[PDB]
């Protein structure tokens, strides 16, 4: 029924992949309110629909910065993947467009904040928080995996908790259809594999890898390699030593040393039983898959929620006017945008 | 103790992604 679910969800994103959904409204149908977040590239606004009244949030790409950036062919596969996908725990995008200047993405509203707010404030997660959200990556991953989606961003900045306590991935700047393997350098430095650092051609398995840093990190409070400077962090991980927490159950500690674990040959996700070497830990065994990708599990965690278009969630941010030139920029580069 | 090490670290403020 898993695969069954699978087909059918890749048939509908094969429609939407070959044919994307473009320039499916305009900047001035929105009233901007507030600056909710920064990066990887561009800045996230909340925003008003006026002729629904609705809540999004706006992503803002500056077209001549992403040329600068070299992220020209990221910025196309994020929003052709985007607007391509559905699941549960994937942030849906609403809407985007395009000016002389710069590249939208309207995104639907996640109230909630992100992981890392709540994660870094409250100190670590009990060991069933994190498993309840670790469930949904796993079975994110699982979805984007079928589709030849890598996504190569996992942290909990990324992850927004919604208005029930569960999660919506959002930031694809670096997710790619991809088959084989690919070679680019990107992701952030504590969650990046030991085959992305030694610059070997890699595959979905690092998204495995960093599941394993994730959960590592909402349990402890603290990833599994830190340091000050990211050099002395890619050293910590291809030395790949990492030491638990005392607090940490001894399943736990399994789970973590088959995600973070060096050898391809090894490292769950990756072997020809794919994703059940997880799903089947013990770690897991409370956990109702079916029951979590249905929303009916009770999340352990709700966050306040004072109003529609509320931001308290979110930290407050230096606020940048859009510039709109009266000349286009970069007109070829994101025609498909 | 190591969540003091890492509450003293430059790095538990929001991670920015890499590139070359
Ligand atoms: C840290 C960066 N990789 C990035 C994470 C996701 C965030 C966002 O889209 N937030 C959001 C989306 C929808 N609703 C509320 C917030 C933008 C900043």
């Amino acid at each position: 029924s898993v695969k069954e679910f699978l087909a059918k969800a890749k048939e509908d994103f094969l429609k939407k992949w070959e044919n994307p959904a473009q320039n499916t409204a305009h900047l001035d149908q929105f009233e901007r309110i507030k600056t909710i977040g920064t990066g990887s590239f561009g800045r996230v606004m909340l925003v008003k629909h006026m002729e629904t009244g609705n809540h999004y949030a706006m992503k803002i790409l500056d077209k001549q910065k992403v040329v600068k950036l070299k992220q020209i062919e990221h910025t196309l596969n994020e929003k052709r993947i985007l607007q391509a996908v559905n699941f549960p725990f994937l942030v849906k995008l609403e809407f985007s467009f395009k000016d002389n200047s710069n590249l939208y993405m309207v995104m639907e509203y996640v109230p909630g904040g992100e992981m890392f707010s709540h994660l870094r404030r409250i100190g670590r997660f009990s060991e069933p928080h994190a498993r309840f959200y670790a469930a949904q990556i796993v079975l994110t991953f699982e979805y984007l995996h079928s589709l030849d989606l890598i996504y190569r961003d996992l942290k909990p900045e990324n992850l927004l908790i919604d208005q029930q306590g569960y999660i919506k991935v959002a930031d694809f700047g670096f997710a790619k259809r991809v088959k084989g393997r690919t070679w680019t350098l990107c992701g952030t430095p504590e969650y990046l594999a030991p085959e992305i650092i030694l610059s070997k051609g890699y595959n979905k398995a690092v998204d495995w890898w960093a599941l394993g840093v994730l959960i590592y990190e909402m349990a402890a409070g603290y990833p599994p390699f830190f340091a000050d400077q990211p050099i002395q962090i890619y050293e910590k991980i291809v030395s790949g030593k990492v030491r638990f927490p005392s607090h940490f159950s001894s399943d736990l500690k399994d789970l973590l040393r088959n995600l973070l674990q060096v050898d391809l040959t090894k490292r769950f996700g990756n072997l020809k039983n794919g994703v059940n070497d997880i799903k089947n830990h013990k770690w897991f065994a409370t956990t109702d898959w079916i029951a979590i990708y249905q929303r009916k599990v009770e999340a352990p965690f709700i966050p306040k929620f004072k109003g529609p278009g509320d931001t308290s969630n979110f930290d407050d941010y230096e606020e940048e006017e859009i510039r709109v030139s009266i000349n286009e920029k970069c007109g070829k580069e994101f025609s498909e945008f | 103790t190591t969540y003091a090490d890492f509450i003293a670290s430059g790095r538990t403020g929001r991670r920015n992604a890499i590139h070359d």
